[PDB]
């Protein structure tokens, strides 16, 4: 059996840049490696086979070089969309033969952006069910690094909010967080000031939104 | 429950029935016949015995036309009941050898399986080597 | 035109068993070999088996052994994975892909044609429907959306107006709730000038429980 | 008709013929002989029966030299007619050993063929592979 | 192991015992019966014989109810004593088939073994030589 | 040669001898005995027959102590002579199946010889290739 | 001390059959391969049989197939070449060299240690001693000799004055006459002045004939 | 099977000279050739075993160079005792290697030479047998290239004379011939002038020894 060690764990860089990932075979692998590109959602895409040549119909900015046991995939002048999750594969062994490397995720980096904050009032129906829910939103923002505090009547809330960032876009190259509150109906009418607290490495002053309940 | 006692007990039951029939038919059929003492069932009971085992002591037997048809049927029935128990003794003695010969199949078979599968283990081995000799000597 | 069609995925009680099928379409599986590569939920890539039906051979990674039983049928044209004694960790997106047999220069292009994978999701936790509440917009740039909340198991698809609104749309990745079900909002930015003109509706579809929904979106 | 009834019915027909012959020969051959009561055919009919099935009840039988040669021939004919039918029942007993021995060469031969064959294959695969490790790597 | 004499002599000993029993039981049981001459053991000694071998000469035999149960048991005992010795003789006949079956498999298994083995070798030689065209040429 | 007539004829010769002995011993031993008519050899000749074939018609037989020992010996001699012959018909019918079953080895073995020897023809063919693979691609 | 001893060679009527032996000493044949290489009378070198008693295997030249049968007995230590259906053209010196099997480097040496080979004369000719006739010299430089003529089978030795004359002698290569018998002449040059003084006598010895002879050369 | 073509047939040369013999194979042999030296009367002696390396105990003046399919054994500076027949062998086939070449025989060149001619009339005793036989003799000459005709009464004798030359001498380095007639006594007496004709690359005029029968 042959294992795989792949560096870098996670890579960050902008367009035009030149990206180089390495993979070292825990054992002799006679130029039997392949290069995969997996855009979140779809399945892998063959880029490099034999470790040398490239699958017919692949960007020219792609290539690999064999270092005896060390294999490296290089992206000359990194384009905008080439962002994905890259997979290192050895196919020699006869433990037939595919063994993938932990992987390297190349996320396209750019300048900060305007974290268009918003907030949605718990739906009518929801209450009739017996559980209302507030939900903030930090539309199109950079970088993922961010946090949101919730305040039910200017009183910080803890342990009932759940975030979820979209994965980096193909164009905007910006992330979008997503926060939401949860309280039994009876506890949504126990206050009157629901304000979403926002912080960011791209804001002079933390933007704060909210809404008047039933107004 | 079993299938060798149902097929064996059947011929055994069918045996008794006829051993009870001839002694039930050759009795009332021997009334008013010249030399017909076989008018009793208990005496005819022993009659069907000497008839089956074909001993024929000659002290109790039929003399009628219908009482004899039943007699010959008891004669053949006996030969059939013991001719089967005999051919069954052979299949039982010859079948036991198939078990010891079937075990002989275990020693001749499972020995060939493990061997032809010990060579396979090898076949790869040498291949593996050659693979290395290249990939380790060239690239 | 070559392609693959993984099938059979679904929900299984931890311990239970499944059977995935990888119908081939462009090539003769016979003179080929099929791969069963899976991918933990949100994790990386892992291979599970392989079976060169040409050389009547099969292969398994160690992460699985006394459990899975790859096997193909060339009468039809499909490779099957018989996943038995499923373990909680076995949930994922089982894809299946190609690679040529050991023959003339073809065995060098790795898994040249991957499939689209199914999603075996083992769990003692059972299926339930969600709920589709609206996210009333307000104030040429406004955000609105739905909230497929309280459902299980993944996944759920959501499109707007059957395909009208597709530009500038952010359907967020479900996050498991402390109840045992998933949930997620599907937001979108639209020009205020069309909040009374154009109509906005999110289409929801949580197939795992046959729950079709179409919720209109008005302020 | 079915042959097993043609070879079985034959020994049955040949049986009757001799069970009608001795009762046809040992009758007229018992006229004017000391202690020769067996002068009737129907009475000798039963005579040849007890002779074949070797029962010898001892009430009807010959005393002549020629009437005894026909009797012994009826004794042996019986043993023959039943010694063959008994060894024929063994054909169906030890014949089920053949089906037990033949249903064995299968499973044992099957277990082998796989092992072997799955080995020839083990080579091809192993062969091409190595072969692929060559020419291709170099060219 | 003289087991073939211990299983053969047993049926032989069990035979004598019953050939001494019926001549021990059908004697005292034949005292005071109509036409009961069989009141002697030595005369009944011959009685149990004609009973076992089912000859039934018809000069010495029982007429009682208890003296007959002992007779029929001697009749069956005989058939059993010789029906087994007959099937035991088949063990030495169809048993030589075992030695012919276990010997034909010799020449047939020999012809194969060679073939097979002579091939395994055809590989080694072949492997080494290849192996030689290797390492040795490049080094 | 096949000693099947020497072992068969032996039991047949040993049969006649005892069938000539009983009619030789039970004759001179039946002189001066109550109801001893078996003083003639020709009449005792048929006597040993009904004794062998266990028919016991019951018109000619001994009554002495030494004349019965010779008779019981003729009884057993008969069963032994026919219990062996019948078992000879089985070995002949079951042994003939070993001939038609021994021919099944022909199609089963010679088919595996030519095959394991066609794969050898291949095995090389393969290697040969590889050899060419290098020697033709390298030097 | 490794060496090889071919034996068995001899005479045989065309058609008949021979058996040569190659006693090996110094090395175990078991793990080696014996080679039978013959050399026509006065021609070049031709290989014939061969045999690796290790990998259970034999080999033959084309020039022989239905005829020769090579084999070896590892119990003793020898490889026996079994000539058969000998043809008149099979006459020659049969060596029996060696070579390392297919193992380590060893195999790259050609034929390691050769033997001294025997002589197999296939011919309907019958053994006969030669006849020796004097070669009367005539006219310090004179020539005289013997004429070993009409003998069979090869070969014979000719020496002068049991050893005396050994300078300026020419014992020629025997040429085979069309009768089936070889024949040679051994001349020698001597000083005239020694034709009346010094005595000249050739010593002819035919081993196969078991006959030896000496004859005086007088003018 | 792999055939071996070995040039040159035979080669004459003095000592110190640089001799090179070639030997082209009928197909890929894979540097698995060998070289043999055979001195009249002894079984071949191995010299080079791989076409490259040379058997332990061989003169340093022996080399082998492989030209792919072409092979060529070379004697640096021919010594005085390196005269023999050189056989080229291939051991690659899988028809038990061994396939020798016609072999080249290297002999010593030397100043020209005429041949001392001699003729011996049929031995007396011989005739008592029934077949008399004449016999010429060209002694110690050079080069082997020669020819002797015969003539009984000046009439050319055809096909009834057997030649034979001696293997080049140790010191004289000259060849010695030996022709011979043969005629049933009857015939040997049918004439009276047994002459031996001789021609040579070293004779102004063809030497013609002969004789008359009975004298």
């Amino acid at each position: 059996d042959i294992q795989m060690t792949q560096s870098p764990s996670s890579l960050s860089a902008s367009v035009g840049d030149r990206v180089t990932i390495t993979c070292r075979a825990s054992q002799s692998v006679s130029s039997a490696v392949a290069w995969y590109q997996q855009k979140p959602g779809k399945a892998p895409k063959l880029l490099i086979y034999s470790a040398s040549f490239l699958e017919s119909g692949v960007p020219s900015r792609f290539s690999g070089s064999r270092s005896g046991t060390d294999f490296t995939l290089t992206i000359s002048s990194l384009q905008p969309e080439d962002f994905a999750t890259y997979y290192c594969q050895q196919y020699y062994s006869y433990s037939a033969p595919v063994t993938f490397g932990q992987g390297t995720k190349v996320e396209i980096k750019r300048t900060v952006a305007a974290p268009s904050v918003f907030i949605f009032p718990p739906s009518d129906e929801q209450l009739k069910s017996g559980t209302a829910s507030v939900v903030c939103l930090l539309n199109n923002f950079y970088p993922r690094e961010a946090k949101v505090q919730w305040k039910v009547d200017n009183a910080l809330q803890s342990g009932n909010s759940q975030e979820s960032v979209t994965e980096q876009d193909s164009k905007d190259s910006t992330y979008s967080l997503s926060s939401t509150l949860t309280l039994s109906k009876a506890d949504y009418e126990k206050h009157k000031v629901y304000a979403c607290e926002v912080t960011h490495q791209g804001l002079s002053s933390p933007v704060t939104k909210s809404f008047n309940r039933g107004e | 429950s079993a299938l060798h006692w149902r097929a064996a007990g059947a011929a055994t039951v069918l045996l008794v029935i006829v051993l009870l029939a001839g002694s039930y038919l050759a009795v009332l059929a021997e009334r008013g016949a010249p030399g017909a003492q076989l008018i009793t069932y208990p005496r005819a009971l022993w009659w069907s015995v000497e008839t089956a085992t074909t001993v024929g002591y000659g002290d109790l037997y039929p003399v009628t036309l219908w009482g004899r048809l039943v007699a010959v049927v008891v004669m053949v029935a006996g030969i059939t009941s013991f001719g089967l128990v005999t051919a069954a003794l052979a299949t039982w003695f010859v079948g036991r050898e198939q078990e010891r010969r079937g075990h002989f199949v275990r020693h001749s078979e499972k020995a060939a399986e493990e061997a032809y599968t010990r060579t396979t283990r090898a076949l790869h081995e040498r291949f593996d080597r050659l693979e290395r000799m290249l990939d380790d000597n060239r690239r | 035109e070559v392609q693959l069609v993984e099938s059979g995925g679904g929900l299984v009680q931890p311990g239970g068993s499944l059977r995935l099928s990888c119908a081939a379409s462009g090539f003769n599986i016979s003179s080929y070999s099929i791969h069963w590569v899976r991918q933990a939920p949100g994790k990386g890539l892992e291979w599970v088996a392989s079976i060169s039906s040409y050389y009547s051979s099969t292969y398994y990674a160690d992460s699985v052994k006394g459990r899975f039983t790859i096997s193909a049928d060339t009468s039809k044209n499909t490779a099957y994975l018989q996943m038995n004694s499923l373990r909680a960790e076995d949930t994922a997106v089982y894809y299946c892909a190609r690679q040529p047999s050991y023959h003339m220069y073809s065995w060098w292009v790795a898994l040249d044609y991957w499939g689209q994978g199914t999603l075996v999701t083992v769990s003692s936790a059972s299926t339930k429907g969600p709920s589709v509440f609206p996210l009333a917009p307000s104030s040429g740039t406004a955000a609105l959306g739905c909230l497929v909340k309280d459902y299980f198991p993944e996944p759920v698809t959501v499109s707007w107006n059957s395909g009208a609104l597709t530009s500038g749309v952010h359907t967020f990745p479900a996050v498991l709730q402390s109840s045992g079900l998933y949930s997620l909002s599907s937001v979108v930015t639209v020009p205020s000038s069309s909040l009374g003109t154009q109509t906005y509706i999110c289409n929801v579809n949580h197939k795992p429980s046959n729950t079709k929904v179409d919720k209109k979106v008005e302020p």
